[PDB]
């Protein structure tokens, strides 16, 4: 059971929308969590369990997807929200984090 | 500890005041399926066993 | 919730180091914790797990046999006990919470803020 | 009505409506056939009077 | 009862029950209406005798 994030680095301006995909080696349901790690900070978590984001994360962050294919969407973040993103599962032991996707301009 | 399924445990209910809304709204349940009753009427219908 | 980790520094290849993780806020028992390393310039990868009392500890690759994780809820902390190390697992380390034991446990997740260990 | 919610109360209420309507229709048809027999008797009694 | 399990054969048996009941009750209504006509003919025959 190994995660993977297949879209590589992207160059989306401060505007527009971004859509990031995370797979799984087998069936995982409502068990993923998203992290946004800046250069040299602690990886801040984003989304509880595929659908509800935690406190202090705005509405432009959305998390969806099901089956074995999951997606995080930035509607229109802002002029800073460029970091690396990770998808993690809490189905069984232990929580694998995958690969990661950067964004540039 | 619970029991194994070949010998499932059982327990009846006697004179009581049984709450049912506070059991449902804990929001950690994999399956909560009520079949012959709606999950919103328990808080009001008496039973016999 | 809060998590404070301690035990970082510079060592030699073949010493030991007390990796301790202190928790408050939420109840430290009824809750599954684990560690996760990151070598600077890499992604993320886990170390070892402990299950709400010492009865079942799972380990990762190439850390089985140098790492003895133990918790003790009568003094509410967590330990890795890095022991007889290598000069290649210089990294940052985080203690995090897997979550949940009973039905009423209201699963929430939280992370530390890192502990840096370096070799010679 | 007490232990079901509208979507599934409706499917059970419709069978009761169907059965009771048919009961009522059988009653009314057999009253109409019997009133016509009483009318023949009352016409004969008028003619005898 | 040979190509359906009991939970699925109830729904198919009820469709037959409803139809056959309808047909039997139609038979019984039309006999009441035909007997009320034979009765008047026999009442006329008794008066002619």
């Amino acid at each position: 059971i190994r995660m993977t994030q297949s879209p590589p680095t992207l160059s989306l301006s401060p505007g527009e929308r971004a859509t990031l995909s995370c797979r799984a080696s087998q069936s995982v349901t409502n068990y993923l969590v998203w992290y946004q790690q800046k250069p040299g900070q602690a990886p801040r978590l984003l989304i509880y369990d595929t659908f509800n984001r935690a406190t202090g994360i705005p509405a432009r962050f959305s998390g969806s997807g099901s089956g074995t294919d999951f997606t995080l969407t930035i509607s229109s973040l802002e002029p800073e929200d460029f970091a690396v993103y990770y998808c993690q599962q809490r189905s069984n032991w232990p929580p694998t984090f995958g690969q990661g996707t950067k964004v540039d301009i | 500890r619970f029991a194994s399924v070949y010998a499932w445990n059982r327990k009846r209910i006697s004179n009581c005041v049984a709450d049912y809304s506070v059991l449902y709204n804990s929001a950690s349940f994999s399956t909560f399926k009520c079949y012959g009753v709606s999950p919103t009427k328990l808080n009001d219908l008496c039973f016999t066993n | 919730v809060q998590l404070v980790e301690s035990g970082g520094g510079v060592v030699q290849p073949g010493t030991s180091l007390r990796l301790s993780c202190a928790a408050s806020g939420f109840s430290f028992s009824h809750y599954v914790m684990y560690w996760v390393r990151q070598a600077p310039g890499k992604g993320l990868d886990w170390v070892a797990i402990i299950s709400f009392d010492g009865s079942s500890q799972y380990y990762a690759d190439s850390v089985k046999g140098r790492f003895t994780i133990s918790r003790d809820n009568s003094k509410d902390t967590l330990y890795l006990q890095m022991h007889s190390l290598r000069p290649e697992d210089t990294a940052v380390y985080y203690c995090a919470i897997h979550g949940g034991t009973y039905y009423y446990d209201k699963n929430i997740l939280a992370w530390g803020q890192g502990t840096l260990v370096t070799v010679s | 009505l007490s232990r079901l919610d509208p979507p599934e109360a409706e499917v059970q209420i419709d069978r009761l409506i169907t059965g009771r309507l048919q009961s009522l229709q059988t009653y009314v048809t057999q009253q109409l056939i019997r009133a016509a027999e009483i009318r023949a008797s009352a016409n004969l009694a008028a003619t005898k009077m």
